[PDB]
């Protein structure tokens, strides 16, 4: 009769290899690990949202935008008094870097970094304007510009 | 008096904006008003050394 | 001795069954009348 | 919660769970429905989003347990969009948030 | 005088609430008023340590 | 010693897992409404 | 017993060859290799507009 | 000795088994309705 | 159960068992029946809804 | 001594990827809209 | 005075209904209005330990 009882702990044993508690402690270390791949290393960029004031003087700096990896950054663009004022075209440079979407009538660029340390440049043509703006792109930074305003002189 | 900040940083190059609004970008010798001369641009800890002593970084809220 | 594994096998066989039976749950029917 | 879009002001913060819904509503300074024109999402392999393409309302589902991300809305009648950011695997989850925005 | 409650936590940052509704976010070296300067941040258990000697954490009934 | 070598091998399956899966970066939705 | 336990260790040993700090620091030594790919040589040029 | 090989097939089965059984999440479904 | 719609409440719960039917009807504070518009559900491999 | 020769075919690798990384430049894309 | 009682148990946490209708849910470290502090949630057999001594269950005919 014990012959039955033996077979059925080996049985039970050979069916279950895990115990319940040990069921939980894998659990555990697998939460862990996911954590420590998931973690980001040195400290996240602050979240920003910025205005600048933009001058088509022939002397003055290009804007900067500070972007992230897989992030999203939106241009609005308005004019001195605060209006919207649409894009007519833009023109990108390397675009294995950078994602824009953007519909065909708006004044707002939606910008998402690809790359890690790769910047760029990218050009804008408004409805109005003959000189075209520039801006500079550099991703990677300890901030991240969630939208920034343009006031443009015109 | 003026105080600058730093906008954005690579190896090489740092574009820094004032008080005032005006934005300026320096390579390694160049000339800051206010400051001096350039002795040291560190792209990681965002920290730039100045021939008088000064460390321009961030903006405390905006970094 | 080696009764445990003869014991094994046929025990095996049950379990199997045991628990492929207790896997199954079928979906509900439910009936619209006009 | 209340929105400011000012620019100094800090956007504000979704907590999330994996397998969870969420449901953003979208509401004036009043309270009254702003029906959203667009939506635009970073990382879908992240996050689930479902919407009929007019209502005030969204259903967010986290896919992944620790991945954390952004999100952009724009409304209706509003020319400035609104940045949210999204971030799972807290100790609360933010079953419903009412944001009012200040338009 | 003001109660600030975590409202969100990852690895280096933090974003806060007060109870006058004001949020903000902190990382390892930074001001916060009424508390002074932040030593440490730890991600796991919910608690940030002030260089007074206080203990940031969640609302209790809303944690 | 040789344990050294086996978990290369092992290691080396890992880290090579771990860095193809920090190399995707997928591109972003916009839903437009009407 | 002491069987069960030692093949659980060697178990975990197995399933995860790489420590959570291991992880980290792998994750920084890739990241660096990044940065050091992606930097440039000598100082940039500087952006200008001309008349 | 030898056992600690024969617990390291059964448990690498099921390990496997329950890691494959974690990697699974399955799309939210939406009703519509009029 | 009354359902309160505050944001401070707590959301409510049902008990289930695997293989039976509950059913949730929703009525009004006076009590007359409210139709429903639209439904979202989470893990549909976990739970089946069935919904004229 | 034989570790000179190696590290040449690990590093042959490497630089053959680096350089054949360092040699792709795109063509930039132009939007119209009406 | 108040009665509380379980609607939902799972391991961590639990959710309590009183008598006035209130609905709460607590974890192992938590309040509780006129019970005191809660030592152990259980959630086999559906008992709460209270530091008060007193143990939280299931209404009887709603169970």
């Amino acid at each position: 009769e014990v012959i039955d009882k033996k077979a059925f702990k080996d049985m039970t044993r050979n069916l279950y290899p895990l115990n319940p508690e040990q069921v939980v402690k894998l659990k555990q270390i697998y939460e862990t690990s996911e954590y420590a791949k998931a973690a980001t290393p040195g400290t996240p960029p602050k979240p920003t949202a910025t205005s600048q004031f933009v001058n088509l003087s022939p002397g003055s700096t290009p804007p900067v935008i500070r972007l992230s990896q897989g992030f999203v950054s939106s241009l609005v663009f308005l004019d001195s008094t605060g209006a919207p004022w649409p894009i007519a075209a833009y023109d990108l440079g390397d675009p294995s870097s950078f994602n824009i979407q953007w519909d065909k009538t708006s004044n707002t660029l939606m910008i998402q970094a690809t790359k890690l340390y790769n910047y760029g440049n990218l050009a804008v043509r408004l409805r109005g304007l003959n000189t075209p703006v520039m801006l500079t792109l550099i991703p990677g930074q300890k901030a991240v510009d969630y939208r920034v305003d343009l006031r443009v002189q015109g | 008096r003026i105080i600058y900040y730093i906008q954005a940083v690579i190896p090489g190059r740092a574009w820094l904006i004032g008080s005032n609004g005006s934005t300026l970008t320096v390579r390694e010798g160049s000339k800051i008003p206010g400051y001096g001369m350039v002795k040291l641009i560190d792209s990681l800890q965002g920290r730039i050394l100045t021939s008088s002593g000064q460390v321009i970084k961030f903006s405390q809220e905006d970094s | 001795q080696q009764e445990i594994q003869q014991r094994t096998s046929d025990m095996l066989t049950a379990a199997t069954q045991l628990v492929q039976d207790w896997k199954q749950v079928e979906t509900q029917v439910y009936t619209e009348g006009t």
